[PDB]
């Protein structure tokens, strides 16, 4: 089947900017590329057919491209709507397949995460569970490391985080980690600690607890 | 350059199997028929598919000529299909003339068969209704699926 | 105007089977193919497969060809794509397009073997800016509403989007206040679970 690699899957920008989007084919599908957006409710639009054609009701701004076996999408000053999800997709030989997205976000200034941990609730405890829990909010840019240690060991298993999408106010993400356990397993530890590094960090952000604090 | 490699006697139907046949005024129209009704109307139901190149993405490199009073072929110079009176070439120099079109298979259709202008890339052959009339003429490929730039290929 | 008007979320068990339907309107509907595509959060946009409302002919995806049979009711001008033999894998949402021009809205499949299931709702407190959360546990199905002091705090507030942690769904809610104002002033997490008729509040207090 034939590939498309869509770059970046994230890039950051701001107003005015001129930007540009690529899908690169793994075999020659000549001019038979879509680019599509889409808005956050799940809304598609087709703004370019066969390579750089615009769409009717499109803004003028964008415009397609070709240079070889990469295939562009250019907005040439960015608006505050922009900011959306653009796949491209090939028709050149079945099955049909899509790049695997950009997403067009706000550029800010780079941010540290305030990191906070939270021990398991009496009242999970009494249900057999124990649920350990990390916030890492208010970060720029999205990318983090986030590691769970149990008594100075990491711990991989039992763990899941959630990302928030790019705050509507200050353009900082945030993420939660969950270490959830059963009770017994919870019991037989001391301490507990979740570590955070990012770009921004001199050092890795350790929060901890001991469990009988 | 590339040598004739096959030349293949065709019944072409449309999307709403309307058959394919030119005019005493040399127009390609469409018009309901039975095979039957395609036998008696020949040769102007009758058309000639020389074949000279492979050239995937695109498909085959392909002329349509037919054989009334004179041996015309399919050229869609000025993205106007028309019949011009010529012969198809022995020989051509490569796949870049008016009348070549790339013949593929709606991907996934195997039998379902597109025709797409060489000089004018994402154009394609299609049937279109004007008036009283079902007509062959070139048209911009504006989405996937569009039945109307699809056709039947019968071999003769 | 051209339509293409999906039917509603679908809940269903794994091993079943689902149904889901696109409407056309506002051209011809056997003058255009009609597409299959789902969008997941683990393999992104794939095409599942097409249909030819005119002979039925359809095209599948080989990896789709045994989990979707496409078919059309020309009379209804509607287009159906059933599902088999669902499992996880197969939550997300299907979308109907003519062209890959003019798309219906999505339809969300969620596969899954629960009940419906009330949240257990858990406080969060610590062992200048102090912060607090809730821990909203094993609830089924979306959506849960949180808020802190019936809405009263917002500027340090956010809520992590809802992750499957075993068959149920598990998120949490931050807030950050000034220490001046917690344990000073009472900070409660207020959560609702409208399929359940579940309603909580949990204070936050000192540990
Ligand atoms: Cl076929
Ligand atoms: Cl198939
Ligand atoms: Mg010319």
């Amino acid at each position: 089947d034939i590939q498309m690699t869509q770059s970046p899957s994230s890039l950051s920008a701001s107003l005015g900017e001129r930007v540009s989007l690529t899908c690169r084919a793994s075999q020659d599908i000549g001019s038979k590329l879509y680019w599509l957006q889409q808005e956050p409710d799940g809304t598609f639009k087709r703004l370019i057919y066969a390579t750089s054609s615009l769409d009717s009701g499109v803004p003028k701004r964008f415009s397609g491209s070709r240079s070889g076996s990469d295939y562009s999408l250019t907005i040439s000053s960015l608006e505050s709507e922009d900011f959306v999800d653009y796949y491209c997709l090939q028709y050149a030989s079945s099955p049909y397949t899509f790049g695997g997205g950009t997403k067009l976000a706000i550029k800010r200034a780079d941010a540290a995460p305030t990191v906070s941990i939270f021990p398991p609730s009496s009242e999970q405890l009494t249900s057999g569970g124990a649920s350990v829990v990390c916030f890492l909010n208010n970060f720029y840019p999205k990318d983090i490391n986030v590691k769970w240690k149990i008594d100075g060991s990491e711990r991989q298993n039992g763990v899941l985080n959630s990302w928030t999408d790019q705050d509507s106010k200050d353009s900082t993400y945030s993420m939660s980690s969950t270490l959830t356990l059963t009770k017994d397993e919870y019991e037989r530890h001391n301490s507990y600690t979740c570590e955070a590094t990012h770009k921004t960090s001199t050092s890795p952000i350790v929060k901890s607890f001991n469990r009988n604090e | 350059y590339f040598g004739k490699l096959e030349s293949k006697l065709s019944v072409i139907r449309n999307l709403n199997d309307q058959v394919l046949f030119i005019d005493q005024g040399n127009r390609p129209l469409f018009e309901d028929m039975t095979d039957s009704d395609a036998r008696d109307n020949a040769p102007r139901t009758i058309f000639i598919i020389s074949m000279y190149k492979d050239s995937q993405p695109r498909g085959m490199a392909v002329t349509i000529s037919v054989k009334a009073e004179k041996i015309s072929t399919l050229s869609a110079e000025n993205k106007i299909i028309s019949f011009k009176e010529m012969n198809p070439p022995d020989n051509i120099k490569d796949t870049k003339s008016d009348i070549i079109f790339f013949q593929r298979s709606v991907p996934g259709h195997d039998n379902k068969m597109q025709f797409e202008s060489s000089s004018y890339e994402g154009y394609f052959l299609a049937a279109e209704k004007e008036r009283d009339l079902f007509k062959l003429i070139l048209k911009k490929e504006d989405e996937l699926g569009d039945r109307s730039i699809m056709f039947t290929v019968q071999n003769e | 105007e051209i339509q293409l008007q999906q039917s509603g979320p679908e809940l269903v068990k794994p091993g079943a089977s689902v149904k889901v339907s696109c409407k056309a309107s506002g051209y011809s509907f056997t003058d255009y193919f009609i597409y299959w595509v789902k969008q997941s959060h683990g393999k992104s946009l794939e095409w599942i497969g097409d249909i030819d409302p005119y002979n039925g002919d359809t095209s599948y995806n080989q990896k789709f060809r045994d989990k979707a049979t496409l078919t059309v009711d020309q009379s209804s001008t509607t287009a159906f794509m059933h599902l088999n033999s669902l499992t996880s894998e197969d939550s997300a949402v299907y979308f109907c397009a003519r062209g890959l021009r003019f798309w219906g809205q999505g339809t969300l499949v969620t596969v899954s073997a629960a009940k419906t299931t009330p949240p257990s709702v858990y406080p969060l407190a610590p062992g200048s800016m102090v912060t607090l959360g809730c821990l909203v546990k094993g609830y089924f199905p979306e959506p849960v509403t949180v808020t802190w002091n019936s809405g009263s705090l917002s500027s340090g507030v956010h809520t992590f989007p809802a992750v499957l942690q075993s068959d149920l769904y598990t998120l949490s809610s931050s807030v950050t206040v000034p220490s001046s104002t917690w344990p000073s002033e009472t900070v409660t997490c207020n959560v609702a679970h409208p399929a359940s008729s579940t309603k909580v509040d949990k204070k936050i207090v000192p540990r």
